[PDB]
């Protein structure tokens, strides 16, 4: 749903930008927030093992 | 159409296709795996370029890996005035 | 269509009507049920619609498979012509 | 007299019928349930009686049970009773419908009767001991178990489809007819589910009797599962081999298979100790022909100058069809001849053609 | 007529008396409460919803609270995640009573887990299976090395841990598929009490894409919960084996439903508590990755012995019938070639039926004779 | 009532009640995917005229099994359930089957053959059924598949593995036609002019009974059929027929349509409503051409 | 409502060839969480059991055994014996082997189960009870035998009182048996069809048989006394 | 296989998706296991009947092609073999390097057996190259099966401590 609105108090033009996540007031379409882009689908099941240790004594000859 | 008409109005414009096999080409049986998506879309070009739109000031670069990859009639000149190699 | 009964005389064309040619054959879920409609729709409105011509449906084929009988029924897409010619 | 008695004793147990105080409790119980009420989908079940639902608006609130009803008589992903509020589960719902599977001759008790068929009873015996005996039940219960299914050979409409409902209509479950090339298709998997859906049935509605024709194309395992060779020839079959290696049974679901290509199958797709039966129709010998013959040129009305043995012995050795054809066509000439008795001569031309 | 009549005379009369006798008690107990309660009771968890207007879920809609609203639409209204910095409520993220994360994760937990799945496990799955010494018989060489691969581990999953291992993580069975194989699977599974999950490749690829890799993933996801669980695969050689038939294009899917299913198991899927177990025709399809070790270990046919394993399983079968005692089971054993532990079946179970040919309570030597000739003739196979 | 009520049901329903208001006329009921049905279609067998042996031969294999079955049931046959034609290809041989199942007043049905087995897994299949279902409701109806009778209006030459496997999806629903049904009047008309790209078995009793085969025309069967088409179209006398289906050789009967329409493109290019034979016999050339032609 | 709990469980004696709801309505009757249903059901499926009782609830008694009660249990393996005395497998197969399967995990079970696999081989597991027989008339002596059995029997259970009360169904207690007698009519040689298990002689055992040979007044299933074709006449 | 979808380029943005909140935990090493899975383009122009495989590398192949100097981002791409081979395929700042992983050498096998034998109880019967030797081109985990299957063997051998035998007895376990 579009919405025009004066730019609303919480945002910056910089953070304003096309493709973005925002808090907005549902009803009244005000934006809040300017969001980050965090939850943008980290297609949770795509499997993040951030940095597991092993070393290269795990499997040798390679 | 966005991707013509505000290249349309911001024209001069450089449109470039990646290498377009899936919202190119002519597809496999021709047959609904939502290809009637691709076709449109295929086609969505086509009835710009077999279409009167013209390239005004924007113009359309297409990309390929492979060309034989590609509908023939998307190949067609209306379409494709050129087949680029890069040996 | 109608617009063009409306605007009597007119003309309908349909670049390539292929993309809507073949509905849900199956359970195709999204964007295949309307293609249904939509085509059934043409269907419908060529399939059930006079013959006093103030338009004339026009539709480009570069491949005519896609597409079904309903379309070719008589009365309907009566007259077939193809871009070619040695 | 008594008729009059027999009336109103039904009448008054559509009054007491009717009389479900109680009604006022169970109205009670109804007016618990407030109305009109939503329509809504299950999907997964707790003891929480709270559970969530599935809508095609697609709300799915988390929801109690209007208990008296059960969970347990429903099962995830079916259509319950729910409020407009919360879409509360009301209760048990149906959901009944479910009023298909893949392609199936739907049918239960066939017309077919071992009678009708002319007879073939030698190989009658491979159907009726292997299925129709512990129909029975009786003496399969000494006899510690029986086969799953049998195989049909020869030809249909005489031996393999006439057989087919023979003992289908005797042991009177539900007989469930399809083709392989019924199934497919050409994807992958479905095929499976085609089986499935009919499985499904099959484990539903036991008694039943599976039926199978002409496997000349799911059924091939070639030499290879590649290069160029569909998967979905085996990628079915094994599916249907596997509710078929899966189940045999004592007497409750009973399966056929009918075609004539055998070795295109696998040797467990037969799986011995299962499956331990071939039935093959023959060309009936003159006198088991006879036999047929007598049945279906009897049957047919004719003049007496038509005699069995002026047919019997005029014969190459037809299809137990071929009587039923020669003696089909022989009245049509009689029809052509716009008559309601037949001749002898109708029936050599009619033969003779067909 | 008449006399018969009397007896639907009584007919009458007797069913009278329930609908005179029905209406007596039931002016006694005047059912609201039974839900009226509940229902009222419930009607607050109702109305526990019904606040803004709100184990798969799929869906939580809790909705519309603006200061707040704390849930997530996975859905193609209002896509919601409460996340971004610390964001939880203090029981429940919110309402619906649908509370919590759809499916699809935001964060964490956040309110337990209002998951998990939708299409239930379109794969099915019985635990303690109807089959624990049930096909078991004759089946031992297996068995022995698959209550090492399952049993033991099971029981004593230390010892491994004590020696320093673990069981073989997988293991194949091929031979007539399911035959007891299957069964067998589900014996050790139900011997065990573990959860044994029947999935066939033929549920794996349908209509559809990231099919069994759906499935595989909550397959291996439930796999975890319930952990101490036999996956197994008859038809392996659904999805099929090692295939170039990616090279036709069409298949690479179906080829990648393997390789899903080879990508996760590697990894990080327990094989000790979650077993994997694999029923072909063929253990010359495998795609090698399959073959693997640390994906398959142990590889074993079902099988088909000598004369001696087949009179226990002829002996084991034909407890079922009235057999005769004096005839030998080593005498049949003896003539027949091996053959399936099902098809040593067709030995007996057929024998029923000359049993009750021949009239027999107990089946003669010829009338096993006959069904070994009988059967093995009447394959030509 | 709730039993006056049928599912799918129009209705009036009290909006914010969500109760019925009241009931609307239902609509109901075709529907696609290439198993459709026209119901009772129209021609009338006169205008391929000069068939009529084979009419007759029709007739007696399908209108008076239709008309009056129990004639059989006299006889006491199981009377054709499904019927073959075999012959001269391409007259609208359509008309063939549709004028008698107009004249039987039974549902005519036409389903493209290969959209019963497709790729993609018991659609193709599932229609096997739904098709066999509406079938038996609309009762007397007659069955006629597209996509594989080679009598030529209808004509694509059927198919190997195909049609084959769809025909044999007919053939057991042929059985089951021939099963606990045995509801007949209900024709599946396999008239074809090439049966060997087809399972034999379909020509076994219960599926093709009375095995009856078409014959190609001529001048006269032309000239017929031209003085039918040409009928049909606004003329101008002068004309003798025969003379244009004389000059009409290797034609059919659809093919004598094409050489009237001409006949008036040339007359509606002349600016005639009226029609000289001179136009038919240019049309003949141009058809014969298109004849000739690919 | 307490012993209308009770109530269907005397219609399981009845019964008649339904005996049709028993069967299907026993297993879920017993199922009813109330104990004095699920004491009693059980009791009450051994005349159904010998008449017509339940074929699936057999291994749900033995789910059931220990579930809410170990008096199940204390029942689940007594009636398994109880339904299973004489009338073995079969109809009655998911129970036995599970009694088959009974030996000890307590004394009492051990006893109870002694009791209950005595009771399987009550009768050397040959034993069928049908108080109205093909006779075409009902008998009330064993009618008179049982709903005694009911308020007794309870040793284990509700209603308790002593061990004496096994055996007041004997009154009717007859084997699984067919009694093929000969044209004289004290016990001597004569045959029948086959049974499972031969030629049955003067009284040898099958149970509901619809033979070759003809009884003497309205053949039936069960006991039929042998007279034989003049011209093929024998004893038999 | 996640980025097998059926929405269509589902993969794609899950790519996307994969290639974005990956560049935030950048530097970052994308795994990515059998890519003939997405590997495979075929010929033609019938590409849609896998567009997602197809795109999905494609839309790879241009996020490969939307940068070069970020080391931040790293793609390592695991396959049996690969099928179709790419200039991006091999390319400075698309995949550039062909990595192979030939089945080791015995004395590799001796080394990795070693970390299997490592945590296991041993005797010291044991000579790995002996081992080594009888055993042909194990995939780490072969030599591990051996070394699972000798301790099962040991325990049934009652032994503690794992030998020599031991894990003979674990080739013994039929290796083919």
């Amino acid at each position: 749903q579009t919405v025009f609105l004066p730019m609303v108090g919480l945002v910056d033009p910089d953070k304003l930008k096309p493709n973005d996540l925002v808090g907005v007031n549902k009803d009244s379409y005000l934006i809040l927030d300017t969001l980050p882009s965090e939850f943008d689908s980290r297609v949770k099941a795509m499997e993040v093992d951030e940095k597991p240790t092993e070393t290269y004594s795990d499997v040798g000859g390679l | 159409r966005e991707m013509f008409a505000y290249a349309k109005e911001h024209e001069p414009c450089i449109i470039f296709m990646d290498e377009v096999d899936a919202i190119g080409g002519r597809r496999f049986s021709e047959g609904t795996s939502a290809d009637r998506e691709i076709q449109r879309t295929l086609m969505e070009l086509l009835t710009q370029m077999d279409g009167f739109d013209n390239l005004g000031q924007t113009k359309i670069i297409m990309a390929t890996n492979r060309p034989d990859t590609l509908d023939p009639a998307l190949l067609r000149p209306g379409r494709l005035d050129r087949k680029v190699e890069i040996p | 269509f109608r617009l063009a009964r409306e605007n009597a005389p007119s003309i309908i064309f349909i670049d390539e009507v292929d993309s809507i040619a073949t509905k849900r054959f199956d359970a195709q879920t999204g964007s295949d049920r309307e293609v249904q409609r939509i085509l059934i729709e043409l269907l419908t409105q060529m399939d059930g619609f006079d013959q006093s011509t103030n338009v004339k449906v026009i539709m480009a084929t570069n491949r005519a498979d896609t597409l079904d009988p309903a379309l070719l029924r008589p009365g309907r897409l009566d007259r077939k012509i193809e871009f070619p010619s040695l | 007299a008594t008729a009059e008695k027999l009336p109103n004793i039904y009448p008054s147990t559509r009054c007491k019928l009717k009389l479900l105080k109680q009604e006022e409790e169970k109205k009670q119980l109804e007016e618990i349930r407030g109305n009109p009420l939503s329509i809504g989908t299950l999907e997964e079940i707790i003891d929480d009686d709270h559970a969530i639902v599935t809508s095609p608006t697609m709300p799915d609130y988390y929801v109690s049970i209007l208990s008296f009803v059960d969970k347990e008589l429903l099962e995830p992903g079916c259509s319950v009773l729910l409020h407009h509020k919360t879409m509360s589960i009301v209760g048990v719902l149906q959901d009944d419908a479910d009023p298909m599977v893949s392609v199936m001759k739907m049918d239960k008790s066939p017309t077919e009767s071992y009678s009708d068929i002319g007879g073939l009873e030698s190989q009658i015996q491979e159907i009726k001991e292997s299925v129709e005996l512990p129909l029975t039940h009786p003496e399969l219960y000494e006899e510690m178990g029986p086969p799953k299914g049998v195989i049909l050979y020869g030809a249909p409409g005489t031996g393999k489809t006439l057989l087919a409902k023979a003992v289908a209509n005797q042991t009177s479950a539900t007989f469930l007819r399809i083709v392989g090339s019924e199934l497919i298709q050409k994807y992958l998997g479905d095929g499976p589910r085609l089986c499935r859906q009919i499985f499904k049935v099959a484990g539903e509605n036991a008694p039943s009797i599976v039926f199978i024709d002409e496997i000349d194309a799911i059924g091939t395992k070639r030499y290879d599962s590649n290069s160029g060779g569909e998967r979905e020839i085996q990628r079915t079959m094994l599916e249907l081999l596997n509710q078929l290696d899966g189940f045999d049974d004592r007497g409750d679901v009973k399966v056929i298979m009918a075609t004539n290509k055998i070795e295109t199958l696998d040797p467990a797709l037969i799986r011995p100790g299962r499956i331990d039966r071939k039935i093959l129709f023959e060309n009936p010998d003159l006198s088991t022909k006879k036999k047929i013959l007598g049945i279906h040129t009897s049957k047919m009305n004719l003049s007496e100058d038509v005699n069995l043995e002026t047919l019997v012995t005029t014969k190459d050795d037809l299809s137990g069809a071929d009587i039923q054809a020669m003696c089909t066509e022989a009245g049509l000439l009689a029809l052509r001849e716009r008559r309601m008795q037949v001749t002898a001569e109708d029936f050599k031309q009619a033969k003779e053609r067909v | 007529d008449d006399k018969i009549v009397p007896l639907t005379e009584g007919d009458i009369q007797v069913l009278k008396s329930y609908g005179a006798a029905p209406y007596a008690a039931k002016l006694k107990q005047t059912n609201d409460l039974k839900d009226i309660e509940a229902r009222i009771k419930e009607k607050a968890g109702v109305k526990e919803s019904d606040t803004g207007l709100a184990h798969p879920l799929q869906v939580a809609r809790c909705t519309k609270i603006i200061k707040a609203k704390y849930v997530i639409n996975l859905k193609q209204i209002a896509k919601f995640v409460v996340g971004l910095g610390e964001r939880v409520s203090p029981t429940d993220i919110e309402e619906g009573m649908r509370v919590g994360v759809d499916r699809s994760k935001y964060n964490i937990e956040l309110p337990l887990p209002p998951r998990i799945d939708p299409s239930v496990t379109m794969m099915t799955v019985e635990e303690k299976p109807d089959v624990t010494y049930s096909d078991v018989g004759g089946c031992k060489d297996q068995i022995e090395k698959l209550r090492e691969v399952v049993e033991l581990p099971l029981l004593s999953p230390e010892r491994f841990a004590t020696l320093g291992i673990d069981p073989p993580k997988g293991i194949l069975l091929y031979g007539p598929p399911g035959t007891g194989k299957t069964l067998c699977a589900r014996a050790v599974a139900n011997r065990t009490d573990a959860t044994f999950i029947r999935v066939i490749g033929s549920e794996l690829v349908q209509k559809y894409v990231g099919e069994g890799a759906r499935m595989v993933r909550e397959l291996f996801e439930m796999a975890r919960t319930k952990k101490a669980c036999i996956i197994f695969f008859d038809e392996i050689d659904a999805v099929g084996g090692a295939r170039f038939d990616d090279g036709a294009g069409g298949d690479n899917e179906v080829q990648r439903t393997m390789l899903e299913l080879i990508t996760q198991l590697d990894g990080f899927d327990p094989r000790g508590n979650i077993k994997v177990m694999f029923a072909t025709n063929r253990p010359n399809t495998l795609d090698p990755a399959l073959l693997r070790p640390g994906r398959i270990d142990r590889k074993v046919e079902f099988s088909l012995p000598d004369l001696e394993g087949r009179a226990n399983i002829f002996r084991i079968h034909s407890k079922s019938m009235s057999v005769e005692r004096g005839i030998r089971w080593e005498l049949i054993s003896r003539l027949c070639p091996n053959s399936t532990g099902a098809e040593l079946r067709s030995v007996c179970t057929e024998a029923g039926m000359f049993a009750i040919r021949a009239r027999r309570k107990v089946a003669t030597e010829k009338d096993f004779l006959k069904a070994v000739d009988k059967v093995i003739s009447g394959y030509k196979k | 009532n709730v039993k006056d009520l049928k599912a799918s049901q129009r209705v009036c329903l009290r909006s914010d009640s969500y109760m019925l208001h009241k009931v609307l006329e239902n609509k109901a009921d075709p529907l696609v995917s290439l198993m459709m049905v026209e119901k009772v279609p129209d021609s009338t067998y006169d205008m391929v005229g000069g068939l009529t042996k084979q009419i007759k031969e029709i007739k007696e294999v399908i209108e008076l099994p239709v008309k009056h079955p129990e004639l059989f049931e006299s006889l006491g046959i199981a009377q054709p359930k499904g019927v073959i034609l075999y012959g001269p290809p391409g007259t609208g041989k359509t008309l063939l089957a549709r004028a008698v199942a107009h004249h039987t007043d039974c549902k005519f049905i036409r389903v493209s053959g290969a959209e019963l087995v497709q790729k993609y897994i018991g659609e193709g299949s599932r229609m096997v059924r739904e098709l066999f279902v509406m079938a038996r409701e609309h009762a007397p109806s007659i069955i006629f598949m597209d996509e594989i009778d080679s009598i030529g209006s209808t004509r694509v030459e059927g198919s190997g593995g195909g049609d084959s496997e769809v025909q044999r999806t007919m053939l057991e629903l042929l059985n089951q036609l021939d099963g606990f049904e045995t509801s007949k009047n209900i024709k599946i008309i396999m008239a074809t002019n090439r049966l060997d790209i087809l399972d034999p078995a379909l020509l076994r009793p219960g599926r093709i009974d009375r095995k009856i085969e078409f014959p190609p025309p001529s001048v006269a069967a032309r000239a017929e059929i031209l003085r039918i088409h040409s009928r049909k179209m606004n003329l101008t006398r002068g004309i003798n027929l025969r003379k244009v289906a004389e000059k009409m050789n290797g034609c059919s009967g659809a093919d004598v349509k094409g050489v009237c329409t001409e006949a008036g493109m040339y007359a509606l290019r002349e600016r005639r409503i009226h029609v000289t034979q001179e136009d038919f016999e240019l049309a003949v050339g141009k058809v014969m051409n298109k004849n000739q032609e690919t | 409502l307490a012993y209308a709990v009770l109530g269907i469980a005397l219609i399981a004696l009845g019964e008649d060839i339904g005996k049709e709801m028993s069967l299907r309505h026993f297993g879920h009757l017993m199922h009813y969480g109330n104990e004095h249903i699920r004491r009693m059901v059980p009791l009450a499926m051994g005349i159904v059991s010998v008449s017509d009782p339940q074929m699936k609830v057999f291994d749900t008694l033995t789910r059931f055994s220990h579930d809410a009660d170990l008096e199940v249990s204390m029942n689940s393996i007594f009636a398994m014996g109880l339904c299973g005395a004489g009338t073995n497998n079969a109809r009655l197969a998911q129970l036995l082997r599970q009694l088959a399967s009974y030996y000890s995990r307590e004394q009492d079970a051990l006893f109870i189960t002694r009791l209950a696999q005595g009771l399987l081989h009550l009768g050397k597991g040959t034993m069928t009870m049908d108080v109205f027989n093909d006779a075409h008339v009902l008998n009330k002596v064993t009618l008179a035998s049982i709903l005694t059995t009911a308020v007794g029997l309870v040793s284990p259970s509700f209603m308790l009182k002593h061990h004496q009360l096994f055996y007041m169904l004997n009154a009717g207690i007859r084997p699984k048996f067919i009694l093929a007698l000969n044209d004289e009519g004290e016990p001597i040689k004569v045959n029948v069809r086959v049974g499972q298990p031969v030629l049955l002689n003067h009284g040898e055992r099958a149970e509901l048989e619809t033979d070759e040979y003809i009884s003497y007044t309205s053949h039936i299933e069960g006991v039929v006394i042998l007279k034989k074709n003049p011209d093929y006449r024998e004893e038999e | 296989p996640q980025l097998v979808q059926m929405y269509i380029g589902e993969g794609a943005k899950l790519v996307r998706d994969a290639f974005a909140l990956a560049k935030e935990k950048a530097p970052t090493i994308i795994f990515i296991d059998e890519l003939d899975a997405i590997g495979t383009k075929r010929f033609d122009s019938e590409k849609s009947g896998d567009r997602e495989v197809q795109r999905t590398m494609l839309e790879l192949l241009n996020q490969l092609d939307g940068f070069s100097s970020d080391d931040r981002v790293k793609v390592l791409a695991a396959t049996n073999r690969v099928d179709v081979l790419d200039p991006a395929l091999l390319r400075s700042g698309r995949l550039d390097r062909k990595i192979e992983f030939p089945l080791p050498s015995e004395d590799s096998r001796a080394q990795i057996l070693q970390i299997h034998s490592r945590k296991m109880t041993t005797d010291d019967d044991i000579n790995w190259q002996e081992l080594a030797r009888s055993t042909d081109e194990f995939n780490g985990a072969q030599l591990k099966a051996v070394t699972v299957e000798a301790g099962m063997i040991a325990l049934r051998n009652g032994q503690s401590s794992v030998k020599h035998e031991d894990f003979v007895e674990g080739i013994s376990e039929v290796q083919a």
